[PDB]
């Protein structure tokens, strides 16, 4: 409903997130940036965004490799640490779990990579509000479940890696970052439905349920398509099968994902999606990005709710990859393949 | 199940017999002299 | 069932010996038991027998049966791929090309008159070379329609790439269809042509700030020479040295600068690329339609001959003695193959054995595993006699 | 006869990551030493590239062709120009974000003299 | 062949650098840690039509050697798998073009 909630904490974070969300790359800037092939036309459209402040300070016409990583790291750190540092209450505490869930995937791969005997001297942050030297090196250096639970217990609130460490303590899911990443993606998908069901009374959310259901179905279809041709075990949980809409069964997703190759769950889930009968990874990769990009601009119309900040925090992952692919492709003198096929932003 | 798999993968070109042993089971099949490899 | 069956009739291919009889009618022929004892009295029986081929031994018959089953499954998938490729072009509906006369004759009349007649096949050669030649001809016929569909998709992608240069948003498009000798002068090094894309709200700001946007400009050039759906196109003439200051003031004014140069070869190649892509896609669709129709007809005839040879090899390998048997095709109506399959399987199930007979009806296929095919090399359903399910 | 199946790679992290993802090299478990050396932009020195090229050139016999970039090969042009044996062969290719140069080819200098 | 191999290596390095920069994580550490076998190998053969002996190379791919476990992280897994397949497809033509140097 509307007119019954007076949360000033969501109104302050909605205005602080709306101030950075106002001067951002919209769908017209991405459509004009994808069709553009000039340095002045590409730098002029991307220069008016939040990531274009570094291009305004340091003027350039050709996008470099280190400049896109430094501008994307400063844009993500300024868009995440600035909004997270200025928020308080249940809005900041609930907003910290979204960054902790995104940083838990890199923290689990760094923790498994530390026991895997791999080199590590630089780690990029996508949506993690904490740096890779304060919280990531302590959890990555520790290899025991008692030290990971003790280090996870010091943080407030608890991160999602405690349940993955508790499930992985008995050796019930996998001994790699693949099955722990799929089970962590399924538990992260269930945590959004639990938080959306818990916050359904005070805040009114309608676009967050459709964006969470479409992002959960596209994340389950992308997780099932990612385990295809990769030697996925049928007994272990690796396809991310779970009920989130009502038209996706676990036997159809895991059976069609593992060794069956049955795209009936895509057409049975919906007919307005980009891929419902396709079987190629190239068209399914652009169709999953076009389906995940939808429900983002329409969710930004409503204000005074965390559903707009939930899709706005998830839009920076596709916007950073689209801006990095468009800036690297246009700066590298080449044509975009995944960015040219996508039209929904 | 071996007779069902042999009948499903080779048709009716075999013999289905069973003999009680001391546990074990005595089986015997009959076919051509040139189909010993198959 | 089938991926291309919408309103087509179903047929069941059965094979039995010439001295067999049913279990529900002792002392009666199989033709009278199929015609009179059929479910509902509307069962249509047609001849499906063919001439016998030279057999060397059972070892070559087993490998010919496995290669005939794999070539029958590959021809069945190749027929559905050409049927889906022909249905995707919008040249055949869900009630045409599945229930109409194919090969200039009906499905029951052409199937009843199919006595192993070919124009490139013989009756004294090996069946393995004819089945492999038919499977290679159907695979090449489906590969030709797939290559024609890929070339039509590439021509449609080239036409879609030329459509962005032909019109749309002024970000990659260049004016090559509205250029004249009175709006763009590039005959000397003093004057040049620079395009500036401005919005509808910023038209007065670009028209008023056009004189102060750069030094050495040409007045009276504020006109709508081109129009878009997100911005307006304006023409401005100035020196080449002032393009950096005009582009800097245009970028500071929140405008969209366009890099365009006066050249007839760019507009001629830009129009010739879209015309060649449109003519190439238009010829590729017309060639792909007839190639898909001829590949569908040749894949249908090769699928029918491969199905008859696979049914004869499966009946000869599964039956043993005698070498000759009664092979016919029974035409069933739509949504009636379960009763004829359960009655024919229950009636003819006692011929093979009482331990390998089970109740089954219809044909249920799956994406993970195609069932009800009677495969002799992979795990699938099996019956006492030769039984094949064909869904048109 | 065939006595080498692995290929050495000495390039940037993008080309070395694509070549390692393609499966041209691997890590032998007999000594726990990889068959490739990643070149960090500004992090590695010329002594590690010359030690890795010297260890992969004569210290190993399973390397069929030794890959080297034009930018990384310029700092090792003395040791790369001094090595002219075909076992393993040295193929100078263009580096990432760099154009083709005829002066960065050791085979072109010896092939140019007395051609 | 050195110019075409340099152009194809520049395109494959640009696509792998675009996929690695778009992934947002160190893909080289996970690819180097998960890489313990050689999927694409070469065969040394003696094909000499001349006064002396020549060295030839033939590209071979193992059928049991599947794709490396580097996918399954959401959107970056499909781009890493397609970048690995395009990197191997460019690496086969790069080795086949660079085989004549010996």
């Amino acid at each position: 409903m509307e007119g019954v909630y007076f949360n000033i904490d969501n109104g302050f974070i909605e205005g602080v997130v709306r101030g950075y969300r106002n001067g951002l790359l919209s769908n017209n800037q991405y459509i004009n940036l994808t069709q553009c092939d000039t340095l002045e036309d590409l730098k002029l459209q991307l220069s008016s965004t939040d990531y274009g402040n570094f291009l305004s300070s340091v003027s350039s016409e050709s996008l470099t490799t280190s400049l896109i990583q430094e501008y994307a790291s400063s844009k993500l750190y300024h868009e995440f640490n600035y909004i997270r540092d200025q928020s308080s209450g249940s809005t900041r505490k609930f907003m910290d779990y979204i960054t902790y869930g995104y940083m838990i995937d890199n923290v689990a791969l760094m923790i498994t990579g530390t026991i895997h005997d791999r080199d590590k001297g630089e780690i990029l942050q996508r949506c993690h509000p904490l740096g890779w030297f304060d919280t990531l090196p302590t959890l990555s250096v520790a290899t025991d479940l008692e030290s990971l639970y003790e280090t996870v217990l010091v943080d407030t609130p608890l991160a999602p890696y405690f349940k993955n460490c508790f499930d992985t303590a008995e050796e019930l899911d996998d001994m790699n970052i693949e099955i722990i990443r799929n089970k962590l993606y399924k538990a992260y998908l269930e945590d959004f439905y639990n938080f959306v069901t818990e916050e359904i009374p005070e805040p009114a959310k309608e676009c967050m349920q459709t964006l969470l259901g479409f992002e959960a179905d596209r994340r389950s279809i992308n997780i099932a398509l990612n385990s295809l041709q990769s030697s996925d075990i049928d007994p272990d949980l690796k396809s991310d099968l779970l009920p989130n809409i009502g038209k996706l069964y676990p036997l159809a997703t895991f059976h069609l994902a593992q060794a069956q190759d049955f795209e009936g769950v895509r057409a049975a889930l919906a007919n307005v999606y980009e891929y419902r009968g396709f079987l190629e990874t190239g068209n399914l990769e652009d169709h999953f990005y076009q389906l995940e990009m939808e429900l983002c601009r329409d969710a930004f119309t409503q204000q005074f709710a965390i559903s707009t900040v939930w899709a706005w925090m998830k839009s920076k992952e596709q916007e950073v990859r689209n801006i990095t692919w468009i800036a690297e492709c246009i700066a590298q003198n080449q044509r975009e393949r995944i960015n040219n096929y996508i039209s929904v932003y | 199940l071996e007779q069902i798999l042999w009948r499903v993968l080779r048709g009716n070109l075999f013999f289905k017999t069973v003999e009680i042993e001391q546990k074990n089971a005595f089986i015997v099949f009959s076919h051509g002299d040139l189909i010993i490899k198959r | 069932m089938a991926t291309a069956l919408y309103t087509a009739n179903d047929f069941i291919l059965i094979s039995l010996p010439q001295n067999a009889q049913p279990v529900t009618a002792p002392g009666s022929k199989t033709d009278s038991w199929f015609n009179e004892t059929l479910i509902g009295g509307r069962a249509f029986v047609s001849d499906f027998k063919i001439p016998e081929f030279k057999i060397g031994s059972l070892d070559t018959l087993i490998v010919e049966s496995e290669e005939l089953s794999k070539v029958d499954n590959q021809i069945g998938a190749s027929i559905g791929k050409i049927i889906e490729i022909l249905q995707g072009l919008n040249e055949t509906s869900t009630n045409a090309y599945r229930t109409l006369p194919i090969n200039n004759m009906p499905v029951p009349e052409y199937l009843e008159n199919f006595q192993w007649q070919t124009r490139k096949f013989k009756l004294d050669k090996s069946i393995k070379d004819l089945i492999t030649l038919i499977s290679n001809e159907s695979s090449q016929l489906d590969a030709d329609v797939r290559a024609t569909y890929a070339n039509y998709n590439s021509a449609k992608t080239n036409l879609a790439a030329a459509e962005r240069k032909k019109t749309g948003d002024l970000s990659v498009r260049s004016l090559h269809d509205i250029v004249k000798p009175e709006d763009f002068v590039l005959n000397s090094e003093h004057l040049t042509t620079v395009l500036v894309a401005v919005p509808k709200s910023l038209k007065s700001d670009f028209e008023k700030s056009y004189e102060t946007l750069s030094k050495n400009v040409v007045p009276a050039s504020a006109s709508v020479i081109a129009e878009d759906a997100e911005y307006v196109l304006f023409n401005v003439h100035l020196f080449k040295k002032n393009v950096q200051e005009f582009t800097t003031a245009a970028r500071e004014k929140k405008f969209i600068p366009r890099e365009f140069n006066y050249s007839e070869e760019l507009i001629d190649q830009l129009k010739k690329e879209h015309d060649s892509a449109a003519s190439l896609e238009q010829s590729l669709r017309v060639q792909l339609v007839r190639l898909a129709k001829t590949a569908y007809v040749d894949v249908f005839i090769n699928w029918f001959h491969i199905k008859a040879l696979r049914v004869y090899v499966e009946s000869v390998l599964r039956y043993g003695l005698p070498p000759h048997f009664n092979i016919k095709i029974i035409a069933v109506p739509p949504k009636n193959l379960s009763k004829c399959k359960s009655e024919l399987i229950d009636a003819f199930g006692f011929l093979g054995g009482n331990a390998f007979m089970k109740d089954k009806k219809g044909k249920i296929n799956k994406q993970d595993t195609s069932l009800h095919q009677y495969a002799s090399l992979v795990d699938t359903e099996y019956e006492p006699f030769v039984m094949y399910i064909i869904n048109l | 006869a065939e006595k080498r199946t692995l290929i050495a790679v000495i390039a940037d992290e993008d080309t070395t990551t694509g070549l390692l993802l393609a499966g041209i090299g691997q890590i032998t478990p007999e000594t726990q030493e990889k068959n490739f050396f990643v070149y960090q932009e500004g992090k590695t020195t010329k002594e590690e590239i010359t030690d890795k090229f010297n260890h992969f050139t004569e210290e190993r016999d399973d390397i069929a062709i030794l890959l080297i970039n034009q930018h990384i090969a310029e700092n090792i042009r003395a040791r790369v120009d001094s090595f002219t044996n075909a076992f393993p062969a040295i193929l100078e290719i263009p580096s990432k974000d760099h154009p083709y140069d005829p002066e960065k080819d050791s085979v072109l200098k010896r092939v140019r003299k007395l051609f | 062949a050195k110019q075409k191999m340099g152009r194809v290596m520049q395109t494959a390095a640009f696509s792998l650098a675009e996929v690695s920069y778009a992934t947002g994580e160190n893909i080289g550490y996970q690819v180097q840690e998960s890489v313990s076998t050689a999927r694409f190998k070469v065969r040394a053969r003696q094909e000499n039509v001349s006064g002396v002996y020549l060295s030839q190379f033939e590209s071979y791919i193992d059928p049991e050697i599947n794709d490396f476990r580097l996918t399954g992280l959401g959107r970056g897994g499909q781009q890493v798998q397609r970048a690995k397949e395009i990197y191997s497809r460019a690496v086969e033509t790069l080795v086949e073009l660079a085989s004549l140097q010996t």
